[PDB]
C-alpha cells in the first residue's frame, strides 16, 4: 500500500512547487510520522521533513511540510538546480512497519543550451590482435538530454554493431551519452573513414577516424 | 559521528541465499531500533525489515516474509539480514538504516544482483590519444572496459592521484546483457611526451583488478 505521490514534477529557477503524498487513515491518517526524504543520484536518500513539518538541523528553510487529512505535502520554495532529485515520502504504520511513498521525480528547468562534445576513438592495436574492433563515439556536455548518433563508412551508413547508451546527467548538470560500433577487423582495415555523427537541435557535430 | 557500513552483497543464482551485514559505530548501538530498506535500479524505496534494540519485535515487508530473517549482536555492533530463495525481483541496493525519531542514518548500501547469468569480468583496452605532443592544446586518451556483467566498474587514473579532466561515461547495457563503459582524461597535449597515464579499473564482482597504460598511438 505504498503511499501515492506525483510521479513527476517540473518547475523553473526561484518558483515554488509543492509535492502531495496521500496515503491511508492506517499511516498518513494515523500518525505525524511522515517524513521526507531527497534522493540525488547514487547516493543514499537524505532526510530534509520529520514529524511532518520539522526539519533536521542544516536543511534549508525553503523546505516547508504540512499534513491535512490523509495528505502530505512537501513544498520547496526558491527552486534551485540542486533540488532537482528524487522525492519519498514515507510513514510509520504501526507494529514497527514502514510505507515509502512511490516517489516524485522533479525536474528544474532554465539551464541554456550547451552544445555537445564529441570525441570518437579508433579501435587499439590490442584489440584488433584480439580479432575484435569496436569505435567508442563519446558524448558529453550537451543540453537539453537528446541526440542522434549516425554512424557512416566511407560516406555510406552503417546501423548494424551500433549500441547507444540513453543520456543522463554528469555531475555539471549536463548530459552525456556513448555511441559504440562493434566490427570486425577486416571491416575497419577495409574502409578509408568512418564518421560518428551527432545531431543535437539541429546542429550536427562530426568526427572521422581510420585505420 | 555515525557509521553505518553495509558489506554482504553480491550476485547469485535465483533460489540461492546471501548474508548482508551492517556494522555500527558513532553510537550506543544497543538502545536504537534497526531496520532495512532496499530499492531495484531506477525503482524507488522500500521498506523491507525492522527490528527492536535488543533484539525483539521483527517485523518484515510482506514481500519478503518467509524468506528473509532480520537479527543483530549487540556486543559486537553489527545487524544483519538473512535472505533466502532469493530471486530476480529482490535486485536492489539493502541499505541499513537507525530507527530514530527526529533524525535517520543510512549506510551507502550494498549491491545485491540476483541472475541466472554468471559473472564476466571486463577486457580493457587503451584509447590513444590521436593528438600528437606538438599539435598543442588539450588531448583525450581513455580506457574502453568491454563486455562485463554485472554492473558496477570504478575506472581511476594513475592509481587515484590523477582527477582531475577525468570523465568515466555511464555503461552501455549491449543487446548480449552484457555492459561496457569507457573512462577518458583531457590533458595538455605536450603533457603527453612526459607524463604516464594509466587506468586502473576494478570490477568487484569478478575481482578484476586491471592497471591499463595508455600510450600516444
Amino acid at each position: 500500500s505504498a503511499l501515492t505521490q506525483p510521479a513527476s514534477v517540473s518547475g523553473s529557477p526561484g518558483q515554488s512547487i509543492t509535492i502531495s503524498c496521500t496515503g491511508t487513515g492506517s499511516d498518513v491518517g494515523s500518525y505525524n510520522l511522515v517524513s521526507w526524504y531527497q534522493q540525488h543520484p547514487g547516493k543514499a536518500p537524505k532526510l530534509m521533513i520529520y514529524g511532518d513539518s520539522q526539519r533536521p538541523s542544516g536543511v534549508s528553510n525553503r523546505f516547508s511540510g504540512s499534513k491535512s487529512g490523509n495528505t502530505a505535502s512537501l513544498t520547496i520554495s526558491g527552486l534551485q538546480a540542486e533540488d532537482e532529485a528524487d522525492y519519498y515520502c514515507a510513514s510509520y504504520a504501526g507494529s514497527g512497519i514502514y510505507v515509502f511513498g512511490t516517489g516524485t521525480k522533479v525536474t528544474v528547468l532554465g539551464q541554456p543550451k550547451a552544445n555537445p562534445t564529441v570525441t570518437l576513438f579508433p579501435p587499439s592495436s590490442e584489440e584488433l590482435q584480439a580479432n575484435k574492433a569496436t569505435l567508442v563515439c563519446l558524448i558529453s556536455d550537451f543540453y537539453p538530454g537528446a541526440v542522434t548518433v549516425a554512424w557512416k563508412a566511407d560516406g555510406s551508413p552503417v546501423k548494424a554493431g551500433v549500441e547507444t547508451t540513453k543520456p543522463s546527467k554528469q555531475s555539471n548538470n549536463k548530459y552525456a551519452a556513448s555511441s559504440y560500433l562493434s566490427l570486425t577487423p577486416e571491416q575497419w582495415k577495409s574502409h578509408r573513414s568512418y564518421s560518428c555523427q551527432v545531431t543535437h537541435e539541429g546542429s550536427t557535430v562530426e568526427k572521422t577516424v581510420a585505420p | 559521528e555515525v557509521q553505518l557500513l553495509e558489506s554482504g552483497g553480491g550476485l547469485v543464482q535465483p533460489g540461492g541465499s546471501l548474508r548482508l551485514s551492517c556494522a555500527a559505530s558513532g553510537f550506543t548501538f544497543s538502545e536504537y531500533a534497526m531496520g532495512w530498506v532496499r530499492q531495484a535500479p531506477g525503482k524507488g524505496l522500500e521498506w523491507v525489515s525492522s527490528i527492536g534494540s535488543s533484539g525483539g519485535q521483527t517485523k518484515y515487508a510482506d514481500s519478503v516474509k518467509g524468506r528473509f530473517t532480520i537479527s543483530r549482536d549487540n556486543s559486537k555492533n553489527t545487524l544483519y539480514l538473512q535472505m533466502n530463495s532469493l530471486r530476480a525481483e529482490d535486485t536492489a541496493v539493502y541499505y541499513c538504516a537507525r530507527l530514530a525519531i527526529g533524525d535517520s542514518y543510512w549506510g551507502q548500501g550494498t549491491m545485491v544482483t540476483v541472475s541466472s547469468a554468471s559473472t564476466k569480468g571486463p577486457s580493457v583496452f587503451p584509447l590513444a590519444p590521436s593528438s600528437k605532443s606538438t599539435s598543442g592544446g588539450t588531448a583525450a586518451l581513455g580506457c574502453l572496459v568491454k563486455d562485463y556483467f554485472p554492473e558496477p566498474v570504478t575506472v581511476s587514473w594513475n592509481s587515484g592521484a590523477l582527477t582531475s579532466g577525468v570523465h568515466t561515461f555511464p555503461a552501455v547495457l549491449q543487446s548480449s546483457g552484457l555492459y561496457s563503459l569507457s573512462s577518458v582524461v583531457t590533458v595538455p597535449s605536450s603533457s603527453l611526451g612526459t607524463q604516464t597515464y594509466i587506468c586502473n579499473v576494478n570490477h568487484k564482482p569478478s575481482n578484476t583488478k586491471v592497471d591499463k597504460r595508455v600510450e600516444p598511438k
